[PDB]
């Protein structure tokens, strides 16, 4: 059966080929980028159709970001299509706390939607905070008590931008089994990358620790 | 304006039928129960599969998972035929031609693939690309190797002419993301179903709705045409499937049961459309009859959620892809 | 009835770390999800206790009930070789599980990007080799009584290379681990919460490896300990019969007690019994 | 709006027929072709092609 001898080796070239691509992308960290629109992230692509891939390497790991803004529909419809991602890098604007609800509510509420989402229950969330030079500008031309309205602290960096983590920490409710890694991040913040790195290698850490009975 | 308009169709819908279709089909004996073996079981995918379609030869059949593969099977004999790599990995539906010379894929890069399979090189290469949907493409059915019917997130189904590579037609009138779409056999006209309970059968010819039934109550995920023609079968979200009539209007039939709380992915109709296939978020696919509104046996789960189904033009079997990346063929 | 006794209590325990072993490697081979590395060691080392109490079980409870060894000298060789090949290896298999756990618990870029299954393969492969060559030695170079090499030079150099430069090594890397993941749990930390959790799971890491440890030691080290005494001071002190035999068999409870701990404990393994029965 | 209603104007200008003549026709279609349908009866291995 010369056919079926053909048909066979296909089968068997087709597996190797299968196999060697999950063997390719099994090591690579998969991440899905978010925000409520101009939070940030073309800046967030620079500095490091439907649906976008942005595949860099650094210190010899791979990150493949996939940024699904271009695609407005109802969410629930394809979110799951990113179930197993490795983390989830939110990106919010600072600024956004007095333009208009708000955009820091739309991001929040989005934040929320995707953080407490039952394909995404033990995946670790690596939230961004552009735009704090634009921020300390905004706060001392005007008040955050717009964005917040039980705020009493005062127009300054520190107390408005702890506050602002805080709020976004606020909404995480697998505190079991993921962890938020808020960062501060600028147009001249060349560490984002390296928090990045920082939070990957971290969650792995976390998830061995875990396979082996130690977390 | 509209809505006053539809209080009419609203009131034909009850004075034409003033009855249920329980009472007229009450006088046949049921037939024999069917406990459907497992005969084959496809592997080689290596996330879930989000789609498949048999081909019309009845033994091959396109695949597609999440890994950003499309492959192709001999039911028959076990053995891989093709595997596509894809351009964009996040792919939620394929189709297969009815000539079986093209493959159709597409999910959230709003783009659907069309790859030629009559190559002599014998690998594949895309015929042409549409990308004129601005939402994710949900599904796509082949009416010949130069035209195709596909369906997007952005509440919008469109007739493409492949070799023109633009929307020939386009159909609108879906308030929500349309995710369902059969062709009648005559491919006159189709029925797509959407998000905003309601399926609409359009006329492919003049491209204008012809019909619109609201008998579901959740988003639609899956439809089949009767073998008739002249009806066809729906499934969403709410743990119901509907039976609806092109010519009376009118939903005939509800399959519901204590035992299913979950959505329906797919559904499908058997040679005489006796018998109504169901796949369910429950691991499960339950055999219904198009006559009773009973079941006839529930498939062996797979071990994740089974998100397509097929049952062969020759109703000689029925193929099951679930979310464990594995595709049961039962008869 | 005392020589009937002393073989249903034996032949209960042998059939209980038989169907043990047989139950974890039956589910590593009838799922698709327990198919990885860490559940690969683990599957290795639970074939290595099927053939441990497959094996040397049956033929140390018959010496334990008969007290006199009428199957030869060269079987007696012959078994006693096998033994300390099979529970070296079981030993190494646990070296072996350790050091791998270091390896993904220091680097997660080799974790990621170098792990494969040869990396599991290797090891196994090390813990065999290990295991023939100690085991080897003895082939190379009362009738009815079945001990084991009474040599001040191999006794020392096989207890060293099977069970304390072992032991030397799972206390090393598991105490680096050990103060590894309080770094990390320590890095992980309302705040009180936060705080609790972190306490809860510095207690829960303190737990396993006190299980893990707990296991290694009360199990092989009276055994290992006599086994490097006894050989020089045979006459200053009297070793029973009885107090032997107790140290020998609890020395194999080793074998039924690993997959307790490794397999039995583990949350995927528990999910494919759960879906298999 | 003017689409919105032409949406649906031709709906009533359509032929309804009989549920009874519809289900009569269903049953037609069902008893003419279940002695064609591997899935009602279980088909004999000879003829099957997943012996
Ligand atoms: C549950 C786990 C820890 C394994 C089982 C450990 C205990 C129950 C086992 C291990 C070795 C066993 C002993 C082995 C040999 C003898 C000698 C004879 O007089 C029969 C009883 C006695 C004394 C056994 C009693 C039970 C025993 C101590
Ligand atoms: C390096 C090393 C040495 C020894 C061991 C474990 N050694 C355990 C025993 F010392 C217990 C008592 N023994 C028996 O009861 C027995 C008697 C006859 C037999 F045929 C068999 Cl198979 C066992 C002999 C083996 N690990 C590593």
């Amino acid at each position: 059966s010369a056919e079926d001898k053909a048909a066979v080796e296909r089968s068997k070239m087709i597996d190797r080929n299968l196999r060697e691509d999950g063997e390719k992308a099994a090591r690579e960290v998969k991440l899905l980028l978010l925000g409520a629109g101009e939070s940030g992230k073309n800046t967030i692509v620079k500095q490091m159709t439907g649906i976008v891939e942005t595949h860099f390497t650094f210190k010899d790991l791979h990150f493949k970001m996939f940024d699904v803004g271009a695609q407005r529909s109802e969410r629930k419809k394809w979110i799951h299509c990113f179930e197993g991602v490795t983390a989830i890098i939110f990106c919010v604007a600072l600024s956004d706390y007095d333009l208009v609800m708000n955009r820091m509510h739309a991001s929040m509420k989005l934040f929320d939607s995707i953080c407490n989402n039952k394909w995404f229950t033990d995946t670790s969330i690596i939230l961004f905070l552009n735009k704090k030079d634009l921020f300390e500008e905004k706060i001392k031309k005007s008040p955050l008590t717009i964005c917040y309205p039980e705020y009493a602290g005062s127009n300054t960096y520190e107390e408005a931008a702890a506050y602002i983590q805080c709020q976004f920490e606020d909404l995480n409710k697998r505190k079991d089994t993921k962890e938020i890694y808020t960062h501060f991040t600028c147009s001249t913040d060349t560490k984002n990358v390296q928090f990045v790195f920082d939070a990957v290698t971290d969650v792995i850490i976390k998830n061995n620790l875990k396979d082996c009975g130690l977390f | 304006e509209a809505e006053q308009l539809k209080n009419q169709i609203r009131d034909a819908r009850k004075a034409c039928a003033d009855a249920t279709l329980s009472q007229i089909t009450n006088n046949i004996d049921p037939v024999g129960r069917i406990q459907m073996r497992t005969r084959r079981t496809l592997r080689g995918h290596l996330a879930k599969i989000y789609a498949m379609h048999w081909g019309t030869d009845s033994r091959l059949l396109v695949s597609a998972s999440q890994d950003g593969k499309l492959i192709i099977w001999d039911s028959y004999t076990t053995n891989k035929v093709h595997a596509i790599p894809l351009r964009s990995s996040w792919v939620m539906t394929c189709a297969y031609a009815p000539s079986g010379n093209y493959v159709a894929c597409g999910g959230l890069d709003n783009i659907c693939s069309i790859y030629n399979l009559k190559t002599r090189e014998g690998n594949v290469r895309v015929s042409r690309e549409l990308a004129g949907h601005t939402g994710y493409l949900s599904c796509c059915r082949f009416l010949d190797d130069n035209q195709i019917v596909t369906s997007s997130g952005d509440t919008t189904c469109a007739l493409w002419d492949i070799e023109t590579g633009q929307q020939t037609t386009t159909f609108t009138g879906h308030t929500g993301d349309v995710m369902s779409l059969s062709l009648a056999p005559d491919t006159r006209l189709f029925v797509s179903g959407a998000c905003d309970a309601s399926a609409k059968l359009w006329d492919v010819r003049e491209g204008m709705c012809r019909q619109t039934f609201t008998g579901h109550e959740s988003d639609i995920n899956a439809i089949c045409f009767f073998p008739n023609g002249n009806a066809f079968a729906t499934g969403s979200d709410d743990a119901t499937c509907r039976l609806f009539d092109l010519r009376a209007d009118q939903e005939l039939m509800t399959y519901s049961h204590d035992n299913i709380i979950c959505g329906i992915t797919s559904v499908s109709f058997s040679k005489s459309g006796r018998l109504l296939l169901a796949g369910y978020d429950d691991f499960n696919c339950n055999v219904w009859d198009a006559l009773k509104a009973d079941r006839a046996g529930v498939l062996a789960g797979h071990d994740n959620r089974v998100s397509c189904l097929g049952v062969t033009d020759d109703g000689m079997a029925v193929a099951t892809g679930s979310w464990d990346s594995f595709l049961k063929i039962w008869n | 009835s005392y020589q009937v006794i002393t073989s249903l209590l034996l032949g209960t325990l042998i059939f209980c770390a038989v169907l043990g072993n047989a139950c974890v490697v039956a589910a590593i081979a009838l799922e698709r999800s327990l198919q990885n590395v860490a559940n690969y060691l683990i599957g290795s080392l639970a074939v290595t206790d099927l053939m441990v109490s497959v094996l040397v079980l049956p033929m140390a409870a018959l010496y334990q009930v008969l007290n006199k060894w009428t199957l030869g000298q060269v079987t007696c060789d012959l078994f006693i070789a096998l033994d300390v090949l099979c529970c070296t290896s079981s030993i190494w298999h646990l070296c072996a599980i350790a050091l791998d756990r270091y390896w993904a618990i220091t680097d997660p870029i080799d974790y990621v990007n170098k792990r494969t299954p040869r990396r599991a393969a290797a090891l196994i492969s090390l813990t065999w080799l290990i295991g023939f060559l100690i085991s080897i030695p003895p082939m190379l170079g009362d009738p009815d009584a079945c001990t084991i090499s009474k040599d001040h030079g191999y006794t020392i150099y096989s207890t060293f290379g099977a069970f304390y430069i072992p032991l030397l090594l799972m206390l090393v890397l598991y105490g680096r681990i050990f103060r590894a993941a309080r770094f990390r749990i320590r890095k992980t930390v309302n705040a009180e919460a936060k705080r609790k959790m972190a306490l809860a799971r510095e207690r829960k890491t303190v737990k396993t490896l006190g299980i893990i440890m707990g296991t290694f030691i009360l199990c092989w080290l009276p055994f290992f300990i006599v086994a490097l005494v006894l050989p020089f001071c045979e006459s200053s002190c009297h070793m029973p019969t009885l107090l032997g035999a107790i140290i020998n068999w609890l020395g194999y409870s080793n074998s039924l007690l690993n997959p307790v701990i490794y397999a039995y404990f583990n949350k995927d393994f528990q999910n494919a019994f759960k879906k298999i029965i | 709006a003017r689409k919105l209603v032409e949406q649906l104007k031709m709906e009533a200008n359509i032929d309804r027929i009989k549920v009874s003549k519809a289900a009569a026709d269903l049953m037609a279609y069902c008893e003419a072709h279940a002695k064609e349908d591997p899935l009602l009866t279980p088909v004999p291995a000879s003829e099957n092609p997943f012996r």
